[PDB]
RNA sequence: GGAUAGUGGCCUACCAUGGUUUCAACGGGUAACGGGGAAUAAGGGUUCGAUUCCGGAGAGGGAGCCUGAGAAACGGCUACCACAUCCAAGGAAGGCAGCAGGCGCGCAAAUUACCCAAUCCUAAUUCAGGGAGGUAGUGACAAUAAAUAACGAUACAGGGCCCAUUCGGGUCUUGUAAUUGGAAUGAGUACAAUGUAAAUACCUUAACGAGGAACAAUUGGAGGGCAAGUCUGGUGCCAGCAGCCGCGGUAAUUCCAGCUCCAAUAGCGUAUAUUAAAGUUGUUGCAGUUAAAAAGCUCGUAGUUGAACUUUGGGCCCGGUUGGCCGGUCCGAUUUUUUUUUCCAACGGGGCCUUUCCUUCUGGCUAACCUUGAGUCCUUGUGGCUCUUGGCGAACCAGGACUUUUACUUUGAAAAAAUUAGAGUGUUCAAAGCAGGCGUAUUGCUCGAAUAUAUUAGCAUGGAAUAAUAGAAUAGGACG
RNA sequence: GGUGAAAUUCUUGGAUUUAUUGAAGACUAACUACUGCGAAAGCAUUUGCCAAGGACGUUUUCAUUAAUCAAGAACGAAAGUUAGGGGAUCGAAGAUGAUCAGAUACCGUCGUAGUCUUAACCAUAAACUAUGCCGACUAGGGAUCGGGUGGUGUUUUUUUAAUGACCCACUCGGCACCUUACGAGAAAUCAAAGUCUUUGGGUUCUGGGGGGAGUAUGGUCGCAAGGCUGAAACUUAAAGGAAUUG
RNA sequence: GAAUUUGGACAAACUUGGUCAUUUAGAGGAACUAAAAGUCGUAACAAGGUUUCCGUAGGUGAACCUGCGGAAGGAUCAUUA
């Protein structure tokens, strides 16, 4: 018998942490970040704190034509696009990715559903 | 491609029996079983390969199964998939005359008519088993099955 | 260090180039037991005529296909869910097959043990 | 010795230094309740566990208790710590991790409903009680099914089919901006359910009504991996796409939007784990001269491994199961070309012979043999056995005298149900269920509810190949 | 002098060039290779003293004693530390001389340390053969170390033989290496880097995309320099071998 | 019993200090990463224009240079073949 080996670990512990399917959490800035090399581009994303872990994060507002919350207030969900310990990404260290709200998002619905 | 062509073949039982989904799926994942299960004869006559034996060869069946052999019934794997298909009355009740083609069939399946002797059966993928016996029941009454009865000479197979 | 595939890779470490087969390791009741149960399910010639120190009894033509290599196998278990299981050792079902078992009783052949249903320990394994 | 219901350092005393550990003690970690079993397995494996069932442990934290047969108790007290309510200011109360229900928390989970009918439980000879339990509400929450059309039709055909100088006999595919009838056909609503006298308005019938575009589809994708006529208008490295590869710098096969089309469809995304693919964590089954990977050099403890030798090889006796046709059967009772000569397999098992104790003395039985006191059957008497005179060893019980220690491997017993494998049966089929099936219908008959896996350790067994162990060396051998 | 060419310098001080002699510490030329010996690092002057080592030769003596090893340890180049001895040469730092757009260098020349040494530390290296140790088996020839025979070849031993010494030829042993099939590999190449479908003879060790890095922290070792142990966050889709052509 | 109370054994909890394990704040400091490039100088590659790398030790505006002693993972300018 014997030996135990490196790859995938135990002990956690990172960002959004309940691999959740979102992330409740405040709106705090409205920072359209800037695309990479090869491409280029104004990446318009959102910085908020995460109403649990409080811990804030900055992540795009990927629609298509939808800085539509952009309410500093409003609460988006946010939500990881696994990369997974990586972003996509034209858009630069973003980490997880805008969700939905004013909690509900088609992003763009109620009523019909506009479009990105 | 072999995904792709496959992506057809499935179309072609699309009708080949009458479906409209992957009940192609259903049976598909029977036979596995069957096989399967059955494949794993492997062995010996184990008194077990005996009572398995008489056992999944009592597929048979009617309208279901194969004929008249085996033993090895992995047959099925290339028939069952394309046999199994037929039997039930998804398949052999167009092939009896009444059903004027098979959709012209599975809507009087379900709609109320057409009913094994006693009893409808909306269940419009049950299964035939001795079949001389699945008329139209009726109890005006049944049209679209009652007077077409040009089955009156649906020797088929 | 080790007399089994020390010789059972001479005959098939023999076989491969081709020939008459050679000496031995020193002969072993299970070298020469081995050296049995192949002749008698075929496969190789005539298990052979030394006697020195404990380098006694045999040599051991070759002849035929055996091919290629008796096996040599390093661990041992055995019986139903097992020995047909390493019946996967096996060049193929359908005959062929040979897996020279160890069986609480007697130094046996995959079948030759098959025999009274016995089992044990898994000696090796021929063609 | 004290306590215990009772072992014991359980607690006391007195006395002695002990007990564990690299074969991993001790300590640290667990977004740790355990085991049923769950998920993806060619196999080998990864990964999961608090929904049910067992076993545990706790009702805010933490002790201590009365009660008793039984509790360290939740729906009982007592105090502390902690929250926290009504106060005539004096004092008095509490524990939803039980149903409902609220707040909070967050990515994340429903009603303040009805009921004893069933299943059962609790109290004494009843029929009391029970948010145990069961009905409903909520709820594509994972699962089984499965309609959103079916006909031929009339003619327009654009023509394709055998070509004939025949400008088309029309068997025929289909667009049909044109047109038939099918008093069809599900979702709404008088009746009534063997039904829980509430489900009663529920699946099930039934009768009343009911598709000219509505009685109706979706989610995503159309550069490649991926497979989709894919084209037409807007955009210009702006907006945006894009899992990766890459798209976009006026003529965009990737953005935007229409047309069309592809894929799956009552279901599709997207997130996020995981499992597979992955022989990228490898015992099966990896790599290591340069690509990631030999330690500078030898020593050498633990660990892991370690030459071959000792019982063979010959001979005899009873065996049924696969077999060449029914069969206790080897010169034949069948599968053969005939105007006689005609092949027996191979498989495994028990016993006993050979320089060959199985543990056993006392001696305790059988049914087997040495074999004959009386006899025999018939196919050529060793094809058959009634028979009791002398008289087999290990079966074999049980006191009483002794045994060198294991691995492994073989059936075996015993302990759980559901879970899964899998027999059985038309739950309308299915998922399931453990029902059911005959009739001959005034108290009738009838089969089920299988088997399988029981894996480590234990027990019990049969085996003596492979591998350890020990024994007679100054003989403190070895018998009777 | 001194290089490309100069210069800096030395120099009517007797340098540079010779003439006797001695002085000092390094260093072991040439022969030297086709390599000998060592665990490895590393080991070339003379003689001697000290104790070791493989291979050979026999079957001498034992009989299982063994094989590889986390722990733990002995040796470990060069620099570098401690203290003393000296101190030839060269020569970090450091100066200056040229050279450059720029020179803190590369080219001069002085010169510190160091280079040597003894008692003690340090334990790293392209510490190489970038290739673990043990045993097998798989195929040919040549060449240089101990043992066997024929000895022949020329001389010892000499008045001669023989022997002797080298020396030639056939063997074997074990050495260091070379040259070409099956078989292996991504290649290159490989006498293993070979064997096994895709186990298989026993074991020690290390690897799991790049980076972030051999960094952060902890514990230990050390005088110091450092050694040994050794992460994660985040960040990227390529970095990387071999080959083939420009 | 109630009062009441002597000693006990349990033993909450109070205080004060210790010890673990798990988080976490901070002037500033010093890395890194996105980094493709802006600016200085050319280190590596072509004997890269001083062959290159290995330690180790100094010195540096940055790349570096130099000193001992390695390795070719080479210079093939070739005392040997």
């Amino acid at each position: 018998n014997n030996y135990k080996k490196r790859l995938l670990g135990t002990a956690f512990k990172s960002s959004p942490f309940g691999g959740s399917s979102h992330a409740k959490g405040i709106v705090l800035e409205k920072l359209g970040i800037e695309s990479k090399q090869p491409n280029s581009a104004i990446r318009k994303c959102v910085r908020v704190q995460l109403i649990k872990n409080g811990k804030k994060v900055t992540a795009f507002v990927p629609n298509d034509g939808c800085l539509n919350f952009v309410d500093e207030n409003d609460e988006v969900l946010l939500a990881g696009f696994g990369r997974k310990g990586k972003a996509k990404g034209d858009i630069p260290g973003v980490r997880f990715k805008v969700v939905k709200v004013s909690g509900v998002s088609l992003l763009a619905l109620w009523k019909e559903k506009k479009e990105k | 491609s072999s995904r792709l062509d496959a992506e057809l073949k499935l179309a072609g039982e699309f009708g080949l029996k009458n479906k409209k989904e992957i009940y192609r799926i259903s049976f598909q994942l029977s036979k596995i079983r069957r096989a399967a299960r059955d494949l794993l004869t492997r062995d010996e006559k184990d008194p077990k390969r005996l009572f398995e034996g008489n056992a999944l060869i009592r597929r048979l069946v009617r309208v279901g199964v194969l004929s008249e052999d085996k033993k090895k019934l992995d047959y099925v794997l290339a028939l069952k998939v394309e046999d199994f298909l037929e039997r039930r009355l998804q398949t052999q009740v167009y092939k009896l005359g009444l059903a004027k083609s098979v959709h012209h069939a599975r809507v009087l399946i379900t709609q109320r008519h057409i009913a094994v002797g006693k009893q409808i059966v909306n269940i419009p993928s049950f299964m035939v088993r001795l079949d001389s016996e699945k008329h139209i029941d009726f109890a005006r009454p049944g049209r679209v099955a009652r007077r077409n009865a040009a089955r009156k000479a649906e020797a088929s197979g | 260090s080790s007399v089994l595939a020390d010789a059972l890779n001479a005959i098939n470490n023999a076989e491969k180039t081709g020939k008459r087969q050679v000496l031995i390791r020193p002969s072993s009741k299970v070298i020469i037991k081995f050296l049995q149960v192949m002749q008698k399910h075929g496969y190789i010639g005539e298990f052979e005529y030394i006697d020195d120190h404990r380098s006694g009894k045999i040599v051991v033509q070759l002849n035929g296909r055996l091919n290629k290599c008796g096996v040599i196998s390093p661990r041992f278990n055995v019986k139903i869910g097992d020995i047909e299981k390493w019946t996967a050792n096996l060049l193929p079902a359908r005959q062929f097959g040979y897996v020279i078992l160890t069986t609480s009783a007697g130094i046996m052949d995959h079948e030759e043990a098959r025999r009274k249903h016995v089992s044990g320990k898994i000696l090796g394994f021929v063609y």
